[PDB]
């Protein structure tokens, strides 16, 4: 019943306004708190009762009540607010929350990614398994592709790849596995872990020793 | 059990027993009356906010056999009883107490906890 | 401010129970109603139970009324959540929360809460618990780490040198495997001077299978 807009886009330094809606039949009065969420974290408090901003909140966000709608008004957007928001409320049930709204920032500048692959270890090795690891970081936006190469050939078995996540610096971050016997590892000259990321591509390359 | 009410403002309101502690924590009702005195100016003054109903709902809550745990006025009732006799109590310069904050009580078609509504 | 700390997370299986406990600290407790709210992966924000002041008004969000009871101890600033016959969608983070008043006649709205736990993970599955293998990922600046290889369900979690090293560390999320086993590492940026003279040492801890390993990384 308590009803928001799935997703907002706002670009940098303009005003991004999300609503929450109850039940306009009702006769009593509405109250709603607004919550912000980033991936991976818990929720943090924006408004409560409808209006009110705890102290380290900043300024730019405000909330306010017209019949049963409350709008959370972000002035000034910034990256930082790229995040979740849900309103807490109450349905005809008993205490709520919206649904949710997705609040995307447009512009957000480019980022390649930094990578990192780590060889099989000896003590890996020597249980008779072998994975090569490969970490992505601090690229925007999300999307990237992986491959791995064995010598120059494809490697067309053997891998998982993450979804990317938004790190605490607000880009990307995402890991690929590829997982090998010793015999494959050591019977190779080399092994690749190649990551593209908006045409360009950055590769790393391991060997047995 | 149950035992007949001696909060004057809530004699005969169309129930005869109340039971305490009431809702709002008073061990007796010479305590409750006293708590309730600085609402009677509001309420002789005609508000049409069932405000006198919403106020004995928690101070002298009906008592019965037939259910447990008192049955408070629905949250709307406190809402609309706030709201019709805010003007009256800017004039009087009476601020709605935080005892009285209607997000606590149910509203209707909650089957755990059941609230009355203004005959 | 305000300390909210969940624990009892883990694995259940399917019809199985759980029992949730929140330490709080910071403020008077017993002054304020306070919530559990849940979050299941990928999804919103649900209103699970909430309690008042005084223990005396609970009450249940829809999904979860008739199997759940919210209870706290004022004496010890806990608050406690059960829960029965848990279905595969209860699946979820399970939140401490704070509200902002305290008093309740049974009703409840989610307009002010103003502290929030970390949570704690709650997988509901009949798939097994597995403990992960862990290997050390060796070596300006040097990038080393420690492989959590193969383990169900989450969460891990990995620390330096006995929570020691804060500075420089990146866990990365882990990747769910199509064997449906889970795997991730932790990779900490250190000064290349310091490669002969500090120990390095990964220390990982997986409740459900209790598996706890600390991992020296040498080069």
């Amino acid at each position: 019943e308590l009803t928001q807009p799935p997703s907002v886009s706002v670009s940098p330094g303009q005003t991004a306004r999300i609503t929450c809606s109850g039940d306009g039949s009702y006769a009593g009065s509405y109250y709603y708190g607004w919550y912000q969420q980033k991936p991976g974290q818990a929720p943090v408090t924006l408004i409560y009762y409808n209006n009110k901003r705890p102290s380290g909140i900043p300024e730019r966000f405000s909330g306010s009540l017209s019949g049963s709608t409350n709008t959370l008004t972000i002035s000034g957007v910034q990256a930082e607010d790229e995040a979740d928001y849900y309103c807490g409320s109450a349905d005809n049930s008993g205490a709520a929350f919206g649904g949710g709204t997705k609040l995307t920032v447009l512009g957000q500048p480019k980022a390649a990614p930094s990578v990192t692959l780590f060889p099989p270890s000896s003590e890996e090795l020597q249980a008779n398994k072998a994975t090569l690891v490969c970490l992505i970081s601090d690229f925007y936006p999300g999307a990237v592709t992986v491959a791995w190469k064995a010598d120059s050939s494809p490697v067309k078995a053997g891998v998982e790849t993450t979804t990317p996540s938004k790190q605490s610096n607000n880009k990307y971050a995402a890991s690929s596995y590829l997982s090998l016997t010793p015999e494959q590892w050591k019977s190779h000259r080399s092994y690749s872990c190649q990551v593209t990321h908006e045409g360009s591509t950055v590769e790393k390359t391991v060997a047995p020793t | 059990k149950c035992q007949p009410i001696e909060i004057p403002m809530c004699k005969d309101i169309g129930y005869q027993m109340t039971r305490m502690p009431n809702l709002m924590g008073h061990e007796n009702q010479r305590e409750a009356a006293i708590q309730l005195h600085e609402f009677a100016p509001l309420v002789e003054y005609g508000c049409h906010g069932h405000l006198r109903f919403f106020l004995c709902s928690l101070y002298a809550p009906m008592c019965t056999e037939q259910v447990s745990t008192p049955i408070p006025a629905c949250r709307v009732m406190c809402e609309q009883a706030r709201l019709k006799c805010s003007p009256i109590m800017e004039q009087f310069n009476f601020k709605w107490p935080d005892s009285l904050d209607c997000r606590k009580l149910p509203n209707k078609n909650d089957p755990n906890y059941l609230c009355m509504e203004a005959p | 401010e305000v300390q909210l700390v969940e624990s009892g997370g883990g694995l259940v299986q399917p019809g199985g129970s759980l029992r949730l406990s929140c330490a709080a600290s910071g403020f008077t407790f017993s002054s304020f109603n306070m919530f559990w709210v849940r979050q299941a992966p990928g999804k919103g924000l649900e209103w699970v139970a909430g309690i008042d002041d005084d223990g005396s008004y609970p009450n249940y969000g829809s999904a979860v009324k008739g199997r759940a009871t919210i209870s706290r101890d004022n004496s010890k600033n806990t608050l406690y959540l059960q829960m029965n016959s848990l279905r595969a969608e209860d699946t979820a983070v399970y939140y401490c929360a704070k509200s902002g008043y305290g008093g309740s006649w049974g009703g409840y709205i989610a307009d002010d809460i103003d502290a929030w736990g970390q949570g704690t993970l709650v997988t509901v599955s009949s798939a097994s618990t597995k403990g992960p293998s862990v290997f050390p990922l060796a070596p300006g600046t040097a990038a080393l780490g420690c492989l959590v290889k193969d383990y169900f369900p989450e969460p891990v979690t990995v620390s330096w040198n006995s929570g020691a090293l804060t500075s420089g560390v990146h866990t990365f999320p882990a990747v769910l495997q199509s064997s449906g086993l889970y795997s991730l590492s932790s990779v900490v940026t250190v000064p290349s001077s310091s490669l002969g003279t500090q120990t390095y040492i990964c220390n990982v801890n997986h409740k459900p299978s209790n598996t706890k390993v600390d991992k020296k990384v040498e080069p």
